[PDB]
C-alpha cells in the first residue's frame, strides 16, 4: 500500500470529481 | 455574395459565410446535419473524426512525447477525452428538452440532435467512434513510422 | 427546475443566477420556504453535527497522514534540525528536478513540509510513535462515525429534539461553562498528569500501563487532603531534557513559571496546574449560575459567539508565540510565524462575521417595540453619534499615523532621517515574552489601531444603518443583502448592510494584514540577528517596502528560476497563484454587471448561431453574475488571494531563515 | 532616552550632514538644535516622547486648527445671516469683507470659546438635529 | 417577479407612468389625494426592476416602491 | 390576426432569437403617416412604410423603446403592443384600456395600492416566521 | 513504519463515516 | 466675481499659505521639536 | 432501517439491502436500470465495464501469466467471454417472451430487457463495449507498466 496514492489521488480527484460535478449537473438540471 | 436577411425581424443575417452554397453544402452534409443518417451512424461518423483528430495533439505535444509511449499517451488521452465527451452527452440528452431549431445554414436540422432517444443514440455512435478513431490514428501512426 | 428545493422563486428562475443563487442561500435554513422555527432549529441542530464530524475527520486526515507519511518518529529523536512532513506528494505532473526538490526531510519520496505546529503539539501532549498517532486518527474517525450517526439519529423523529430542548439556552449556556468547558478541561488535566507530563520525563504510559502507573507517589495520600503539598513535589530541574530520565522531577501540578530551557516551553506542570484551575473555576461558576433578544435571535447568538471566538483566536495567536506551550515551536520559527498569521487571519474572520450577523439581526430579528429602551434601542438612538466619533477617531488616527509614516519617508529620502518625527511607545515600556517596542512599534500600533477603528466604523454603519438611513429610509424591507436601491436618489449602489460586510472585509485584511506583517517582519529581523533593521527602517513606509516586502521575498521568487526548482518552488507558484487570484478580484470588484450581460447576450447569439455547436444549448439561460455575486466573488478571490499569497510569504519567508 | 550630546550614535550623524537650507551651516544648526531632545543609543535619531516635545507644538497646532474652524464656523454664520439663500455665491463666491471678518474674529476662539462653552450656545438639540 | 407597491402618500405626478420603460404602471383614478389620480401596477409581470419609476417619483419617502424578488425571463430581461 | 406590412429592414443580428419561437415574441402595430426611416431597437435604421406597420421584437421593453422614445416622437401615438404566444395567441397589452397609462381612466382599478404609507412599514422582526412581507 | 494492514484497518472505519455522511445529509436534505 | 470664486480664492490663498510655510522652512532649519 | 413488505401478499421484503436509498440510488442508475438510455448505450455501458473487469482475472491469473503475452491472453480471454455473452444475449432473446417486472428496487425497470429490439439492441451494445473495454484493460496495462 505504498502506491495507494497512486490510486486515491486519480481515483478521487479525477473519478470522484468528475461523479460529484456529473451529479451536481444533474441536481442542479433536472 | 451580399449580406441580407431571411425573416427580417430574425436576428440572423444570411451571408457569404453562413448562406453560401459551398457552405451550405458542407455545413448542412457534415454528419451532425446529413440527411437520411441514424442518429447512431451520426455519431459515429463525429466520433471517429474528432477521436482520430484527437489523438494528435496527445501523442505529438504531451509529457511523453517522442517516445514510444507518445503513440499510447495519444490514443488514451484521445480515448478519456472521448469519454468525457460520452459522458457530457449522456447528462445532457438527460436534462436537455431543446430542439435544435431551423437555422439560415440549416433549415431541416433534424431530430437526432433533439430527442433524449436521439441523443444516446449519437453518443453511443460517439463513444465507439472517437476511442476508434483515436486508436486508428495510433495505429496508422505506428503503421507510418514503421514503414 | 427542482433546484433549490427550498426556494420556489429561485426554482422558477430561468437562468443561471438559480444555481448560483441557490448554492449562496443553501444554508440560510431561517429562508426556505414553509420553514418553522421549531423545523429551523430542529434542522440547523442536525448541521451542526455535520460540522464537528468535518472537525474531527479533518484532525483524523492530520494524524493519519503524519502516521502514514510524516517523520514524526524521526523528528522526536532530532526535534531541532529535522523537518517535519504533512503528507506524501502524489503529482503526476512533477518532473525529476521537482520530486528531488521535494524529496526532503528524510523522506523516501516527495512531501510537503507540515507547518501546522502539529508534530510539537503532539510530542507535547505525549505522542511517540506512529502508533500513537493512527490510533488517534482511527479514533477520531469512529469520533466522526458517531458525531454522523447522532445527527442522523438525532433528525429521526424518534430522537427529533422539539422547540422545548432549544428554548433551553440558560440551561445550555449553564451546561457550557461547567459539564462541557470544566469538565473537558480537567478531564484534559487527567491526560496531562496521567500521559504527557510522565512521557516528557521519559516514562512511557500506554493505555494498558497506566491503569498500573500512579502519577504521584504521593498521589492518593494528597488527594482530598494536603493536596497542595504532596502535588508540588520535586520541580523539574533546567538540566531536565523533554523525553528523557535525565534532571526528571515528580510533580504533577506546580506553578514554577517562565520556560522549560530545553524546550523554550510552558512547563507541562504548569499548564496541567492551569487546567485544574480553570476546570474548578469553570465548574464552581456553573453551579453558581438584552436577554430577551439574545434568546430570541439565533443571528444575535452567532454574533455574540463569534465576536467571542474572534477574540479568543486573537489571543490565542497572541499567546501561543510569546508563551509557547508546546516542545520546539518556540525554535520551528515558520510554524510560529504561520500559527500567528493563521489564527489572526480566522480571527479577523470570526470578527467581521460577528459584525456581519450583528447587521443580519437588526434587519431580521430585532423589533424596537419588543424591547422599548434596551442598549440596542439606545445604540440606534444616536447611531449619528456613535458614527461621527469612530468616523473622528479614524479620521483622527489615519491623517496622523499616515501623515507622520510620509514625513518619514520624505525626510529619510531627502537623506535627513534624523528630523524623523520617532515617538516612543513610553506605555508599552510601563507595562514591559515581551519584545523592544521602539519608534516603529509605535507607528505600526496605530496603523493597526487606526485600521481597527476604520473596520469597526464600517462594520457598525453597516448593522446600525442596516434598519435605514435618509438615502434609504426602509432598508429592513429590501433586507441584509440586494443590490442597491437604484440610481435613485443621487445613486443608491453599495448601501445595504451585506454592502458594509463587503466593505469591511476589505479593512478586516488591511488591518490583519498590518498586524500579521509587523508580527512577521520583527520575527524575521530577529531570526536573523538584524532586529537593527526592524528598528532602524520600520519607521519610513519604504523600509517596510524595501526590507520587508522586496527584501523578504527573494528566496520565495527563486524557488523556480531558469536554472532550477527547489522547495521552494511550490511556494513561489502559490505566491503568484495569490496575486493572480487576488488580481482577479479586481475583475469582479472593478467590472460591474451590466459590461457583462451585454457580453453574454452577444455571446448567446454566437452560439444559437453557431452550426454544430447550436445543436446543444444551455438548460439555464446564461446570465452575468448578479450585482452582488459580483461583489461576493470580488471578495472571495480578494481574500483568498491576500491569504494565499501572504501565506506564501509566510512560508518562504521564513522556511530558508528556518 | 539618552540626550543626544551623550548618545555617541547622534555625534557620527553630525559630523557628516546633509544642508537643507542654501547656507552651509543648516545642517550644523540643525543638530545642535537637535541635541537638546533625548535620542535612543543604537539609532541616534531624535524622539518625541508624549511637554517640549510633544505638548507645546501640539498647544500651536491646536490654536491654529481652532483658529481656521472657528473662522470657517463665523464665516458660515455671517453666510446664513448675509442672504436668504446662503449657498449661492455664499460658498462657492467667497465674500472677502464677510471672511476677513471672520478670521479677525477667528484667533480669538480661546477667549471665545469660555463664552461658546457658557449656555452651550456651540451645542444644538438632538431634538433640532436632522438625523432619520 | 418585483412587486410594485404604491403608498398612501401618491400625488399623482404622472412622472412614475411616463418612466416606466415596459409600462407597468397606469395612472387610475384615486379620490384619497388632490391629484385625483393614484399610481397602479397591475403588469407587474413585465417590472425589469429598472427603478426608474421609483427616481421619477418627487415624493419624500417615494409612495411607488419596487420590491425585486423570483426573476423570471420578463424579469431578468432576456431577449433570449 | 395582428397583420400589418413589417418595416424595410435589411436585417441585423439585434432581432429575435430561439426564445422567439420557443416562448413568447411581441409585436408593435402603429400607422404611419409617411415613409420615414427610424432607429431599429435591434440596432440598424429601418424605413417605416405608408400606413400599418408590424414588427416582430424579442421583449415588451423592446417594442415600448420603439413607441415611446421614436413613434411618440414622430408623433405616432396609434402604437399597440401585442404578446405573441407560439400557438399565435396575439394579446394586445401595452394601452389595455386603449388609452395611455400617464392619462386616468375608470374601469381600471388601483392595483398593488397601499393604504400605510412608506413610514409606517411593519419591521420584520415582529413578522418574522409568519410569511408576510413588510410592503404586504 | 505504518503496516498496510492498519492502512486498511483505517480505510475500512473511515468507510463508516463515509456512509453515516450520505444518511446525514440525506436526512438534512 | 473671478476672486470670489472658491478655484481662484483658494489658489491664491494656497499659494500664499504653501509659499508662506516654505518660506518659514527656508529660514528656520528643520524642526523636529519645539526648542 | 426496518424490514416491511410493500404489498405484503408479494414474496417480496423492502429491507435496508434492497429499499434503500443509497441502493436504490446505485441499483436504478446502473446501465440496466438507467432512465434515458437507448438500449444500444445500456449494452454499450454494461459490455465495457465487464470487459474491462474480465481482463484482469484472465491477465493476471492464466496459465501464461507475467509474461508479455498475458495481456494478449487476459485480452483475447475477456472478448472471448463476451462473444459467449454476446451468443447468450442473442439466442436468449430469440426464445425469450419475459419482460422484467417491477420490483421493491426497481419501480420502473423498463423495456430495454423485455422486447427482442432491446436485448438486440443491447447485445450489439455489449459486444463492442466489452470487447472494447477488454481492448482498453489490455492497452493500460502496458500504458501504467511502461510508465
Ligand atoms: C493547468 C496549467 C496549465 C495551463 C494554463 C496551460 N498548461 Mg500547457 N500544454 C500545452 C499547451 C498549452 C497551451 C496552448 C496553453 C494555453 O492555455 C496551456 N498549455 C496552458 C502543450 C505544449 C501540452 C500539450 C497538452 C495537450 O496535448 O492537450 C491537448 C491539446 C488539444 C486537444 C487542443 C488542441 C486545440 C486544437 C489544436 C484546436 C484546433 C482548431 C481548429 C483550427 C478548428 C477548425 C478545425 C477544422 C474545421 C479545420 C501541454 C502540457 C501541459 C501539461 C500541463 C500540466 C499543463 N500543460 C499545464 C497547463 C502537460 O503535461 C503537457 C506537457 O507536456 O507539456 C509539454
Ligand atoms: C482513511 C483515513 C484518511 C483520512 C481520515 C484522511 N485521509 Mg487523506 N488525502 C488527502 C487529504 C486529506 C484531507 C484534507 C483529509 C481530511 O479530512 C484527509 N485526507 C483525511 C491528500 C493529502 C491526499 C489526496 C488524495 C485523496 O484525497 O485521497 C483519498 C482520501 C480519502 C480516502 C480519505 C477520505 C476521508 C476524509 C476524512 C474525507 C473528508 C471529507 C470532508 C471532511 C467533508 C467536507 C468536504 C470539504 C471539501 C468541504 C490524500 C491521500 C489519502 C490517501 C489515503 C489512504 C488517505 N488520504 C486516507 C485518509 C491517499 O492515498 C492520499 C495520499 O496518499 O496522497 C499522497
Ligand atoms: C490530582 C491530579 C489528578 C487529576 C486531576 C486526575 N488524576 Mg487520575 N486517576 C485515574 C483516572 C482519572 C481520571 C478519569 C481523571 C479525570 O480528570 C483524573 N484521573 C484526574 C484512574 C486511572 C485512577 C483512579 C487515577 C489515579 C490517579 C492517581 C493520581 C495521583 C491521580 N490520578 C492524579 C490525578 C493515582 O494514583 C491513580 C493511578
Ligand atoms: C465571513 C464572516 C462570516 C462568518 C464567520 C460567518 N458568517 Mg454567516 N451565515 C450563516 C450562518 C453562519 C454560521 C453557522 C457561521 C458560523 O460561524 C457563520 N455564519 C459565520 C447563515 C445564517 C447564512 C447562510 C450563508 C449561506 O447560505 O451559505 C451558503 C454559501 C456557500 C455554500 C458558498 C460559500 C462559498 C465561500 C464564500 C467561498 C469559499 C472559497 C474556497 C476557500 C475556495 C478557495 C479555493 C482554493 C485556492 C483554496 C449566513 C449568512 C452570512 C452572510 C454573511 C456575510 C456571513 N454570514 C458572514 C459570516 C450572509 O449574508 C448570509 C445570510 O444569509 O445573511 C442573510
Ligand atoms: C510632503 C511630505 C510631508 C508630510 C506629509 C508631512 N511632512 Mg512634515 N513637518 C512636521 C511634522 C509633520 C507632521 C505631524 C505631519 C503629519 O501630519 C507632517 N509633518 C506631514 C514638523 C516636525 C516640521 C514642521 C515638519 C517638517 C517637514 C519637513 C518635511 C520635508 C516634511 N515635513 C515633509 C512632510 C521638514 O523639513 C520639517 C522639519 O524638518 O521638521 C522635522
Ligand atoms: C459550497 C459547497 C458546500 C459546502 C462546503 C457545504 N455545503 Mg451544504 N448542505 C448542508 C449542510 C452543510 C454542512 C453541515 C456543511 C459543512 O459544514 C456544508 N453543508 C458545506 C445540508 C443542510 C444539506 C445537505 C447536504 C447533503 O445532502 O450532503 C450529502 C452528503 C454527502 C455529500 C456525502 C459525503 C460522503 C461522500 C461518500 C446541504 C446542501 C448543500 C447543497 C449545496 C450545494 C451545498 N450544501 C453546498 C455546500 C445542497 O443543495 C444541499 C441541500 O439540499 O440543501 C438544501
Ligand atoms: C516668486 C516665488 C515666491 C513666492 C511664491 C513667495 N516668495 Mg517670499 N518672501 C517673504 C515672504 C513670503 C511670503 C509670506 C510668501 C507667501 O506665499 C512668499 N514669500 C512667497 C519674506 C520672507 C521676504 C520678502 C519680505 C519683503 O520685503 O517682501 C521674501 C523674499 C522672497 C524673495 C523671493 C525671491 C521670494 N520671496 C520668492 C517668493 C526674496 O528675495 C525675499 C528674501
Ligand atoms: C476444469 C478443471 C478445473 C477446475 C475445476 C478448476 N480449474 Mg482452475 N484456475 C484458477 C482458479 C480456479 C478456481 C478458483 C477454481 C475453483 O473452482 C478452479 N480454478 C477450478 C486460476 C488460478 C486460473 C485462472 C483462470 C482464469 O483466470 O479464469 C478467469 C477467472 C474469472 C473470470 C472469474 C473471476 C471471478 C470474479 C473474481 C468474481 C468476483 C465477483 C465480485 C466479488 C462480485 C462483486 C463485484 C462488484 C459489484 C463489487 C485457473 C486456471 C485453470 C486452468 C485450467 C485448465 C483449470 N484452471 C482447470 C480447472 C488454467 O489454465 C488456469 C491456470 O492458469 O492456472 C494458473
Ligand atoms: C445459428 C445461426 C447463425 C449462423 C448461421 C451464423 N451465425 Mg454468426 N457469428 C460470426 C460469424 C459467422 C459466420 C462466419 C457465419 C457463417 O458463415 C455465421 N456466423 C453464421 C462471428 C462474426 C460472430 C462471432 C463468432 C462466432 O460465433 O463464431 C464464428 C463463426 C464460425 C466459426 C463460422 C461457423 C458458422 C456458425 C453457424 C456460427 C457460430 C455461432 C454460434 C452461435 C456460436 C458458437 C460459439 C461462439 C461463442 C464462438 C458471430 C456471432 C453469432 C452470434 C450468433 C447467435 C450467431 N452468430 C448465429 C449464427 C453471436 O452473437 C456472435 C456475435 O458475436 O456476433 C453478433
Ligand atoms: C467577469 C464577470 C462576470 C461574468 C462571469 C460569469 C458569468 C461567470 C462565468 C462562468 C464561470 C466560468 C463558471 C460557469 C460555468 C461552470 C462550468 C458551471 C459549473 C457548475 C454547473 C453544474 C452549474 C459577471 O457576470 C460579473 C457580474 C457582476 C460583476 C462582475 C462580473 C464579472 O466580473
Ligand atoms: S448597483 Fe449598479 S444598478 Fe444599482 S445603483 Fe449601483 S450602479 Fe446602479
Ligand atoms: S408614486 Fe410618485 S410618480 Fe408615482 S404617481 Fe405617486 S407621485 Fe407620481
Amino acid at each position: 500500500s505504498d502506491i495507494l496514492p497512486a490510486i486515491m489521488t486519480p481515483l478521487v480527484v479525477l473519478i470522484g470529481g468528475g461523479a460529484a460535478m456529473t451529479a451536481f449537473f444533474y441536481y442542479v438540471e433536472r | 455574395l451580399v449580406k441580407h436577411g431571411g425573416d427580417p425581424l430574425v436576428g440572423d443575417l444570411a451571408t457569404p459565410v453562413n448562406s453560401s452554397g459551398i457552405v451550405k453544402a458542407w455545413i448542412n452534409n457534415l454528419p451532425a446535419y446529413r440527411k437520411g443518417m441514424s442518429a447512431n451512424a451520426r455519431g459515429l461518423e463525429i466520433g471517429m473524426a474528432h477521436g482520430y483528430y484527437l489523438y494528435g495533439p496527445f501523442a505529438t505535444s504531451g509529457p511523453i512525447r517522442g517516445t514510444t509511449m507518445s503513440l499510447v499517451s495519444g490514443v488514451l488521452s484521445a480515448s478519456a477525452v472521448v469519454i468525457v465527451l460520452s459522458v457530457a452527452i449522456q447528462i445532457y440528452s438527460s436534462v436537455s428538452s431543446a430542439k435544435p431549431l431551423p437555422s439560415v445554414t440549416t433549415a431541416d436540422p433534424g431530430s437526432d440532435f433533439g430527442t433524449k432517444e436521439g441523443w444516446s443514440a449519437v453518443g453511443s455512435g460517439f463513444l465507439i467512434g472517437g476511442c476508434g478513431g483515436a486508436v486508428i490514428a495510433g495505429v496508422l501512426s505506428y503503421a507510418i513510422a514503421a514503414f | 427546475t427542482k433546484f433549490p428545493s427550498f426556494s420556489q422563486d429561485l426554482a422558477q428562475d430561468p437562468t443561471t443566477r438559480r444555481i448560483w443563487y441557490g448554492i449562496a442561500t443553501v444554508h440560510d435554513f431561517e429562508t426556505h420556504d414553509g420553514m418553522t422555527e421549531e423545523n429551523l432549529y430542529q434542522k440547523i441542530f442536525a448541521t451542526h453535527f455535520g460540522h464537528l464530524s468535518i472537525i474531527f475527520l479533518w484532525s483524523a486526515g492530520h494524524l493519519f497522514h503524519v502516521a502514514w507519511q510524516g517523520n514524526f518518529e524521526q523528528w522526536i529523536q532530532d526535534p531541532l534540525t529535522i523537518r517535519p512532513i504533512a503528507h506524501a506528494i502524489w503529482d503526476p505532473h512533477l518532473g525529476d528536478a521537482a520530486t528531488q526538490a521535494f524529496t526532503q526531510a528524510g523522506a523516501s519520496g516527495p512531501v510537503d513540509l507540515c507547518y501546522s505546529g502539529l508534530y510539537q503539539w503532539w510530542y507535547t501532549i505525549g505522542m511517540r510513535t506512529n502508533g500513537d498517532l493512527y490510533i488517534g486518527s482511527v479514533f477520531l474517525m469512529i469520533v466522526a462515525a458517531v458525531m454522523l450517526f447522532a445527527g442522523w439519529l438525532h433528525l429521526q423523529p424518534k430522537f427529533r429534539p422539539s422547540l422545548a430542548w432549544f428554548r433551553d439556552a440558560e440551561s445550555q449556556m449553564n451546561h457550557h461553562l461547567a459539564v462541557l468547558f470544566g469538565a473537558s478541561s480537567l478531564g484534559w488535566t487527567g491526560h496531562l498528569i496521567h500521559v504527557a507530563i510522565p512521557e516528557a520525563r521519559g516514562q512511557h504510559v500506554g493505555w494498558d500501563n497506566f491503569l498500573s502507573t500512579m502519577p504521584h507517589p504521593a498521589g492518593l495520600a494528597p488527594f482530598f487532603t494536603g493536596r497542595w503539598g504532596v502535588y508540588a513535589q520535586n520541580p523539574d530541574t533546567a538540566g531536565h531534557i523533554f523525553g528523557t530520565s535525565e534532571g526528571a522531577g515528580t510533580a504533577i501540578i506546580t506553578f514554577i513559571g517562565g520556560f522549560h530551557p530545553q524546550t523554550e516551553a510552558l512547563w507541562l506542570t504548569d499548564i496541567a496546574h492551569h487546567h485544574l484551575a480553570i476546570a474548578v473555576m469553570y465548574i464552581i461558576a456553573g453551579h453558581m449560575y438584552l436577554y430577551d433578544t439574545y434568546n430570541e435571535s439565533l443571528h444575535f447568538q452567532l454574533g455574540f459567539h463569534l465576536a467571542a471566538l474572534g477574540v479568543i483566536t486573537s489571543v490565542v495567536a497572541q499567546h501561543m508565540y510569546s508563551l509557547p506551550s508546546y516542545a520546539f515551536i518556540s525554535q520551528d520559527h515558520v510554524t510560529q510565524a504561520a500559527l500567528y498569521t493563521h489564527h489572526q487571519y480566522i480571527a479577523g474572520i470570526l470578527a467581521i462575521g460577528a459584525f456581519a450577523h450583528g447587521g443580519i439581526f437588526f434587519v431580521r430579528d430585532y423589533d424596537p417595540e419588543r424591547n422599548k429602551n434596551n442598549v440596542l434601542a439606545r445604540a440606534l438612538e444616536h447611531k449619528e453619534a456613535i458614527i461621527s466619533h469612530l468616523s473622528w477617531v479614524s479620521m483622527f488616527s489615519g491623517f496622523h499615523t499616515l501623515g507622520v509614516y510620509v514625513h518619514n519617508d520624505t525626510v529619510v529620502a531627502f537623506g535627513t532621517p534624523e528630523k524623523q518625527i520617532l515617538v516612543e511607545p513610553i506605555f508599552a515600556q510601563w507595562i514591559q515574552p515581551f519584545m523592544s517596542q521602539g519608534p516603529g512599534d509605535f507607528l505600526v500600533h496605530h496603523g493597526i489601531a487606526f485600521s481597527l477603528h476604520v473596520t469597526v466604523l464600517i462594520c457598525v454603519k453597516g448593522c446600525l444603518d442596516a434598519r435605514g438611513s435618509k438615502l434609504m429610509p426602509d432598508k429592513k424591507d429590501f433586507g441584509y443583502s440586494f443590490p442597491c436601491d437604484g440610481p435613485g436618489r443621487g445613486g443608491t449602489c453599495d448601501i445595504s448592510a451585506w454592502d458594509s460586510f463587503y466593505l469591511a472585509f476589505f479593512w478586516m485584511l488591511n488591518t490583519i494584514g498590518w498586524i500579521v506583517f509587523y508580527f512577521n517582519w520583527k520575527h524575521l529581523a530577529i531570526w536573523s540577528g538584524n532586529e537593527a533593521q526592524f528598528n532602524t527602517n520600520s519607521t519610513y513606509l519604504m523600509g517596510w517596502l524595501r526590507d520587508y516586502l522586496w527584501g523578504y521575498s527573494a528566496q520565495l521568487i527563486n524557488g523556480y528560476t531558469p536554472f532550477g526548482v527547489n522547495s521552494l518552488s511550490v511556494w513561489a507558484w502559490i505566491f503568484l497563484l495569490g496575486h493572480l487570484c487576488w488580481a482577479t478580484g479586481f475583475l469582479f470588484l472593478i467590472s460591474w454587471r451590466g459590461y457583462w450581460q451585454e457580453l453574454i447576450e452577444t455571446l448567446v447569439w454566437a452560439h444559437q448561431r453557431t452550426p454544430l455547436a447550436n445543436l446543444v444549448t444551455w438548460k439555464d439561460k446564461p446570465v452575468a453574475l448578479s450585482i452582488v455575486q459580483g461583489r461576493l466573488v470580488g471578495l472571495v478571490h480578494f481574500a483568498v488571494g491576500y491569504y494565499v499569497t501572504y501565506a506564501a510569504f509566510v512560508i518562504g519567508a521564513t522556511a530558508p531563515l528556518g | 532616552l539618552v540626550p543626544c550630546s551623550e548618545s555617541p550614535k547622534f555625534q557620527e550623524r553630525a559630523a557628516k550632514a546633509r544642508n537643507t537650507t542654501a547656507d552651509p551651516n543648516s545642517g550644523q544648526k540643525r543638530f545642535e538644535m537637535y541635541s537638546s531632545a533625548l535620542c535612543g543609543p543604537e539609532d541616534g535619531l531624535p524622539r518625541i516622547i508624549a511637554a517640549g516635545d510633544f505638548l507645546i507644538p501640539g498647544l500651536f497646532f491646536i490654536y491654529i486648527a481652532g483658529g481656521i474652524g472657528n473662522s470657517s464656523r463665523n464665516y458660515q454664520i455671517a453666510n446664513r445671516k448675509k442672504n436668504a439663500k446662503n449657498p449661492a455665491m455664499g460658498e462657492i463666491i467667497i465674500d472677502v469683507p464677510l471672511a476677513v471678518s471672520s478670521t479677525i474674529a477667528g484667533m480669538a476662539w480661546p477667549l471665545t470659546a469660555f463664552r461658546e462653552l457658557t449656555s452651550g450656545e456651540l451645542t444644538v438639540p438632538d431634538s433640532d438635529v436632522t438625523v432619520s | 417577479s418585483h412587486t410594485v407597491k404604491i403608498y398612501d402618500t401618491c400625488i399623482g405626478c404622472t412622472q412614475c407612468v411616463r418612466a416606466c420603460p415596459t409600462d407597468v404602471l397606469e395612472m387610475v383614478p384615486w379620490d384619497g389625494c388632490k391629484a385625483g389620480q393614484i399610481a397602479s401596477s397591475p403588469r407587474t409581470e413585465d417590472c425589469v426592476g429598472c427603478k426608474r419609476c421609483e427616481t421619477a417619483c418627487p415624493t419624500d419617502f417615494l409612495s411607488i416602491r419596487v420590491y425585486l424578488g423570483a426573476e423570471t425571463t420578463r424579469s431578468m430581461g432576456l431577449a433570449y | 390576426t395582428l397583420t400589418g406590412q413589417t418595416p424595410l429592414f435589411g436585417g441585423s443580428t439585434g432581432g429575435l432569437l430561439s426564445s422567439a419561437e420557443t416562448e413568447e415574441k411581441y409585436a408593435i402595430t402603429w400607422t404611419s403617416p409617411k415613409q420615414q426611416v427610424f432607429e431599429m431597437p435591434t440596432g440598424g435604421a429601418a424605413v417605416m412604410n405608408e400606413g400599418e406597420n408590424l414588427l416582430y421584437l424579442a421583449r415588451k421593453e423592446q417594442c415600448l423603446a420603439l413607441g415611446l422614445r421614436q413613434l411618440r416622437t414622430k408623433k405616432i401615438m396609434d402604437y399597440k403592443i401585442y404578446r405573441v404566444l407560439p400557438d399565435g395567441s396575439n394579446t394586445l397589452l401595452h394601452p389595455k384600456d386603449g388609452v395611455f397609462p400617464e392619462k386616468s381612466n375608470e374601469g381600471r382599478a388601483a392595483v398593488n395600492s397601499v393604504a400605510r404609507s412608506i413610514g409606517e412599514n411593519p419591521n420584520p422582526g415582529a413578522i418574522k416566521y409568519t410569511g408576510k412581507k413588510a410592503y404586504d | 513504519e505504518l503496516s498496510d494492514l492498519q492502512i486498511v484497518i483505517a480505510l475500512v472505519v473511515a468507510l463508516l463515516p463515509a456512509l453515516l455522511a450520505l444518511n446525514l445529509g440525506s436526512a438534512l436534505s | 466675481k473671478f476672486f470670489s470664486t472658491a478655484p481662484v480664492i483658494a489658489l491664491v490663498f494656497f499659494t500664499l499659505t504653501a509659499g508662506f510655510l516654505v518660506e518659514l522652512n527656508r529660514f528656520f532649519p528643520d524642526i523636529l521639536f519645539f526648542p
